[PDB]
């Protein structure tokens, strides 16, 4: 394949699912779960960073750049992967957060549960609608890391773009495998990385209240603290840029 | 913060 593929790469650099560490037995509790996802979130995040530095060209960007990129698209990446996991078999749409923390028919019936899962289901249901191959998923996964930037680019913009494209190219080769009007297939996928922007949005709107109100009783690991705290009134000043494909 | 130590460690 003209030696190691940048694709067959991310595939091995792709992280390994974590366990919620949920108790189950004690009847389910809405926040008992949410608060259980969050703890888990921070780990995936952390695991994501390691996954990022592990990408070609990433370590190369100016650190402050690398530092904000993740800062933005952590949500976006957290949700895209999960969609995959649910899509992986959960025909009942079941939200699969961990190999031990899945959200079934009736777990979904819980208080203000479906009220937010509906968004996450969007993905998997969408991914399932486009039968995305693990290859394409990997490549898009990476491209979501670049879904949004400042408003004034980065100390390594030139680089950043340089890289980005190469993946937009790696994704092409990805779609290729399996021809004809491949160009439409490309379109559909491409319009879904843009969809994520709204997705990643509603999630923040729900995540910030819950992160704020202690009349909720939900807890976040420190990881997401620095990360949330920061990004909050921050991006809420239109100081960021949600990168698109189609306007 | 730690995000940076993790990033640059
Ligand atoms: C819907 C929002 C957004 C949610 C996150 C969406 C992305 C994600 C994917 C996973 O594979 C594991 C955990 C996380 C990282 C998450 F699921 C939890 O942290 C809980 C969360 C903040 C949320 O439920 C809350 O508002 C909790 O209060």
């Amino acid at each position: 394949q003209l030696t190691p593929t940048l694709v067959s790469l991310l595939e091995v650099i792709e992280p390994e699912v974590l366990y919620a560490g949920y108790d189950s037995s004690v009847p389910d509790s809405t926040w008992r779960i949410m608060t259980t996802l969050n703890m888990l979130g921070g780990r995936q995040v952390i695991a994501a960073v390691k996954w990022a530095k592990a990408i070609p060209g990433f370590r190369n960007l100016h650190l402050d750049d690398q530092m904000t990129l993740l800062q933005y698209s952590w949500m976006s990446l957290m949700a895209f992967a999960l969609g995959w996991r649910s899509y992986r078999q959960s025909s009942a749409n079941l939200l699969c957060f961990a190999p031990d923390l899945i959200i079934n028919e009736q777990r979904m019936t819980l208080p203000d549960m479906y009220d937010q899962c509906k968004h996450m289901l969007y993905v998997s249901s969408e991914l399932h609608r486009l039968q995305v191959s693990y290859e394409e998923y990997l490549c898009m996964k990476t491209l979501l890391l670049l879904s949004s930037v400042p408003k004034d680019g980065l100390k390594s913009q030139e680089l950043f773009d340089e890289i980005r494209m190469t993946y937009i190219k790696e994704l092409g080769k990805a779609i290729v495998k399996r021809s004809s009007q491949n160009w439409q297939r490309f379109y559909q996928l491409t319009k879904l990385l843009d969809s994520m922007h709204e997705v990643v949005e509603n999630l923040l709107n729900y995540c910030f209240q819950t992160f704020l109100d202690k009349t909720m009783s939900i807890e976040f690991p420190e990881m997401l603290a620095e990360i949330i705290t920061n990004q909050i009134p921050k991006y809420s000043n239109g100081n960021i840029k949600k990168l698109l494909f189609h306007q | 913060a730690l995000l940076r130590y993790l990033l640059d460690k």
